[PDB]
DNA sequence: CGCGGGGGACAGCGCGTACGTGCGTTTAAGCGGTGCTAGAGCTGTCTACGACCAATTGAGCGGCCTCGGCACCGGGATTCTCCAGGGCGGCCGCGGA
DNA sequence: TCCGCGGCCGCCCTGGAGAATCCCGGTGCCGAGGCCGCTCAATTGGTCGTAGACAGCTCTAGCACCGCTTAAACGCACGTACGCGCTGTCCCCCGCG
């Protein structure tokens, strides 16, 4: 729950994913480099939700609160609280 | 509705897909496009 | 003989099933231990609700399945079909992250 | 399983199945469809709540 | 004896000129009639100040010089010394266009 | 007439240069001239779009300015 | 997590030609001038043209509950593909007179 | 030198086989949208203002050309060397338990 839960996104998983962008072989150190993107990704965009939910007043983060987060990255499509 | 709809309406339209098209679509999945160098 | 499919062969059947069928493909618990686990460090104890969580999964999908999709296209561009580092990091560099 | 329910396709199958607890809790959508004549609950004590 | 250099250097020395002179690759009229040209089938009667052009020259120069970078990388990446018609496609596309 | 063509192969092949290819190969030069007409008719459509808006028939630096604004170019400088 | 293996990633070397660089000679722009006139622009102006709350108002919503549709196998040749013999691309070699 | 013939015999075509197809129904289930309350700001009316183009001077530089002076382009001829073709190698993750 708090401690080593990187590899929630396990190496099958990885394989899954990787399979709806139409590949048929995918690496050994692909698994832990899509990882580390997708930390540093998820990283992103973590912070500005959290500092969004102290400019707030909150202590509760929202899913709305993420959708502000990723706003700014400039696209804002269709989805929850658009 | 299904949400798929909707990312077929999306993606079937080439404008809405020119406009924009990385955030996230809610449940609708996306259109996994195959090569003809992949399957024997 | 056993009927072993050749290696490509099951791919065709079964990218007609899940282009078609809309589920999740990654487990939730695990998921849910990783959001927590990055959350605490940012703002301890948070009481998570129910919500705000299955967006960030299918924002992140979205997101990998869409650099994906550019990553195969950098390996056909490569004159061949697998998936490598250098593929990956090319798609990225160009995606301008 | 699949293998199992590929003989389950003839009508006048096999006069009778069994099944357990979670497994028919789990499997419901696939047997909801077949009808049956007597069906039989084991230690209904365990079946309480 | 002729003095002929290796194919190479000399591009080596060109892309070391063209790194420190930073002047306008296109002749100024060249773009303006261009420009002309191409609203044309706009609008018509339209007349262009003095200004407002080299801007365009400028933006064009700049992005298709990114585009030119990005593309030697994917060259670099495809492992040869050559640029080709899919290195500019990928540079192209994976940039959201 | 033609003027699209009045950018030169040796012109292409400098600027292939500036991106640091040693050998160009030849229908590169075309198809950067192709991608350079797209670029330019891309951005000009929306210059020309806000001179008629402009009620003025010159198409000044702010108008350039403003058409560059929308796809995302941004530029600096010149009307900045 | 484990193994067979086979299509696919990656390299070595010849081709040769495809740009690349060094010869002359241009086609059209830069600069000096100009004479104008044609578009860009704020000041008296004055009017019409937008905003907001009284009497009404309608209109879409707040909440439930029916029911014609969701989910997918009994039910299944064909599609999709994979793998073993047959005639063959013939290939080819070797030897009496 | 003919060519009879015999062998290496192994490969696309053909027949057999493995799993799925996406509807016909069964059974079970599933929350949209109209309907007792409602409410509430919208819609005209009157007042307030105000500023923003109609003229009108204005002002200032665009521009098309007249007339010299070069600047990279262009063709050609040879260099060469590296993408590509052709081929060989190995490899390690896909399919399956």
């Amino acid at each position: 729950i708090l401690r080593d839960n990187i590899q929630g996104i396990t190496k099958p998983a990885i394989r899954r994913l990787a399979r709806r962008g139409g590949v048929k072989r995918i690496s050994g150190l692909i698994y832990e480099e899509v990882r580390a993107v997708l930390k540093s990704f998820l990283e992103s965009v973590i912070r500005d939700s959290v500092t969004y939910t102290e400019h707030a007043k909150r202590k509760t983060v929202t899913s709305l609160d993420v959708v502000y987060a990723l706003k700014r990255q400039g696209r804002t499509l269709y989805g929850f609280g658009g | 509705i299904i949400p798929r709809h909707l990312q077929l309406a999306i993606r079937n339209d080439d404008e809405l897909n020119k406009l924009l098209g990385n955030v996230t679509i809610a449940q609708g999945g996306v259109l996994p496009n195959i090569h003809q160098n992949l399957l024997p | 003989k056993p009927h072993r499919y050749k290696p490509g062969t099951v791919a065709l059947r079964e990218i007609r099933r899940f282009q078609k069928s809309t589920e999740l493909l990654i487990r939730k618990l695990p998921f849910q231990r990783l959001v927590r686990e990055i959350a605490q460090d940012f703002k301890t104890d948070l009481r998570f609700q129910s919500s705000a969580i299955g967006a960030l999964q299918e924002s992140v999908e979205a997101y990998l399945v869409s650099l994906f999709e550019d990553t195969n296209l950098a390996a056909i561009h490569a004159k061949r079909v697998t998936i490598q580092k250098k593929e990956i990091k090319l798609a990225r560099r160009l995606r301008g992250e | 399983r699949k293998e199992k329910r590929k003989g389950w396709n003839k009508p006048d199958a096999f006069h009778v199945c069994i099944v357990s607890y979670q497994l028919v809790v789990q499997d419901q959508h696939s047997f909801k469809r077949k009808r049956w004549q007597y069906m039989v609950l084991d230690e209904a004590h365990n079946i309480k709540n």
